[PDB]
Order: structure tokens, then C-alpha cells, then sequence
């Protein structure tokens, strides 16, 4: 039912742009800003991303409030839009790391952490802080 | 509080 | 909350694939295929294709009643993946009429349409008929 | 039954 709504979105999409109109979806323009943003990151703050990521091995065992205790302090004294670029590099590493060590299983717990903590804590802040509108305008 | 280099990344 | 899971996915992805990964959505292969399988539909079969095209012009007036009673002809003897991608197709040629006309607000109603006859029609055969998986594999 | 050109496209 969503499969088969994003179905339709995807031939939609797929056959306004084969015939050179472009059906943009709400968050295209997020998602390409944050993955621009977190390769900014990673190129930046590769020795200060590195302190951060060794804060954290993720194994079959690991249980959320392991990966929240290491996020909450990144967001200790509060949330910036730099911190959350962190949060999103965080997780794409660790996400790197389980699949080199042959647990790719682990790749949609990850992501569900980082939607729970999205949830949870950071997206409050991000409504009253102008949305994923103003990230895309402040990345350029 | 800045606690990290990217603490004024936009 | 939907939005900021996908913004997830679409980062990790994202990541996943830049360091050699390739984290495959449930639904991946069956968006290509269903975009492989309209192109191919649209340059096998033109003409009789304009002929399912000519039957309905959707305008800000028109009803789905009106989409459901073309598409129930299509559809009125029963249900294979042939008549599927022509749906598909249909429904890709009445989007991008429409925003020929400057009726791009229609497309988004079109899409919610589809999704609904896909729901109350074409689901319950899929399902009874190999899956999206079967799909797959028959467009080779 | 057979009634489109696309009733045996798979
Ligand atoms: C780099 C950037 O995000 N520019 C947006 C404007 N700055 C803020 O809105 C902002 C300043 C300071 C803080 C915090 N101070 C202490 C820890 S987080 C958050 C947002
Ligand atoms: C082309 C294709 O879809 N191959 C799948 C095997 N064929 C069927 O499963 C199938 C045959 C016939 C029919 C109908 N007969 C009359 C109207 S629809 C549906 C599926």
C-alpha cells in the first residue's frame, strides 16, 4: 500500500522528466543538501569526525541507549546544524563499519536509531529553528 | 557552546 | 517523522554506496523494471496506446469515477501484467498531459488515483500471481 | 481474453 504509493511516485516522476518536466518530491532538495553537506563534513573534519566515531562499535549485542549516550553528547548543551551534519556522518560510519565486519543486518537497526533520535530530539529543535528549508539555504 | 571544529559549520 | 526516516534511508544509501556498498530498498528492482517495461510498452504498442490515451482528459472538474470506469475496461475480463503496465503507462501519459495544459496540480491527484486502483483492484491479483518479484523476473 | 496488442507482453 505505501510500496504501491511509491510505485506510482517512482513511474510518475520517471515519465514527467523522460518528457522534460520535473515532478520534485518535498524533501529532494533536503536530501541532496545533506548528502553534499555530510562529503563537506567528512572532507573538513576528517581527524575531529575520527574521535567521534571511536566512541562506538556497534555489534549484534548493542542495544539504542548505547548509540544515544554517544549522540547525547554530541547534543549535550544543544542542537546546531553542524552537530546534526555529525549526527548524520556518525551514523553513515558506523553504518560503513558494519557492513566491512560482515553485519549488514545491522544497517536498518542503525537507521532506525537515527529516525528514533531524529524523532525524539532533534526535529523539535529543527521546527523552531526555520526546517529542512533553511538547512538547504544555509549549505548552498 | 563551541565543543567541536564543526560547531560553525553552515 | 515518514520524512525524516526516508531522509535516513536516503543518506545511509547515500554513504553506503560511495564507500562500495550497495543497500538495496525492498522495492528497488521493481521500480526499474516497471520504468524499463513502459518505455518498452509505449514504443511496442503506439498506436493502440493513444487509443487507451484518447478515452479520458482529466481536468480539475474530473472525478476518479471517471479514471475507474476507463481503467474497469481495461481491467473488465480479468487482470495480467501486460494490462498492469499499460495502467502504469495511462497514467504516466495522463501527467504529463496535464501539465502540458497547466494542470500540474493534477498530477498528485493522478498519482492518489493510481494508488487507489492499485489497492482495490490490482493488489489482490498481484498477490495471487507471483508478487512484484514475479514481475521482475517475466520483464527479464 | 485476448482484446489488446500488449495481452501477451510479459
Ligand atoms: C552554522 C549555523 O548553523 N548557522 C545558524 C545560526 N546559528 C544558530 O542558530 C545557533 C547558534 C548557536 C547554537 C548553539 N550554541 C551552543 C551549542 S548549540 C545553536 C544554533
Ligand atoms: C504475459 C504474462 O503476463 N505471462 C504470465 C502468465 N500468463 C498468465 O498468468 C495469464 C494468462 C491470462 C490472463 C487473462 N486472461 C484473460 C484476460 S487476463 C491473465 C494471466
Amino acid at each position: 500500500s505505501q510500496s504501491n504509493r511509491e510505485l506510482v511516485v517512482d513511474f510518475l516522476s520517471y515519465k514527467l522528466s523522460q518528457k522534460g518536466y520535473s515532478w520534485s518530491q518535498p524533501m529532494a532538495a533536503v536530501k541532496q543538501a545533506l548528502r553534499e553537506a555530510g562529503d563537506e563534513f567528512e572532507l573538513r573534519y576528517r581527524r575531529a569526525f575520527s574521535d567521534l566515531t571511536s566512541q562506538l562499535h556497534i555489534t549484534p549485542g548493542t542495544a539504542y541507549q548505547s548509540f544515544e549516550q554517544v549522540v547525547n553528547e554530541l547534543f549535550r548543551d544543544g542542537v546546531n546544524w553542524g552537530r546534526i551534519v555529525a549526527f548524520f556522518s556518525f551514523g553513515g560510519a558506523l553504518c560503513v563499519e558494519s557492513v566491512d565486519k560482515e553485519m549488514q543486518v545491522l544497517v536498518s537497526r542503525i537507521a532506525s536509531w537515527m529516525a528514533t533520535y531524529l524523532n525524539d530530539h532533534l526535529e523539535p529543535w529543527i521546527q523552531e529553528n526555520g526546517g529542512w528549508d533553511t538547512f538547504v539555504d544555509l549549505y548552498g | 557552546p563551541i565543543r567541536y571544529e564543526w560547531d560553525e559549520f553552515c
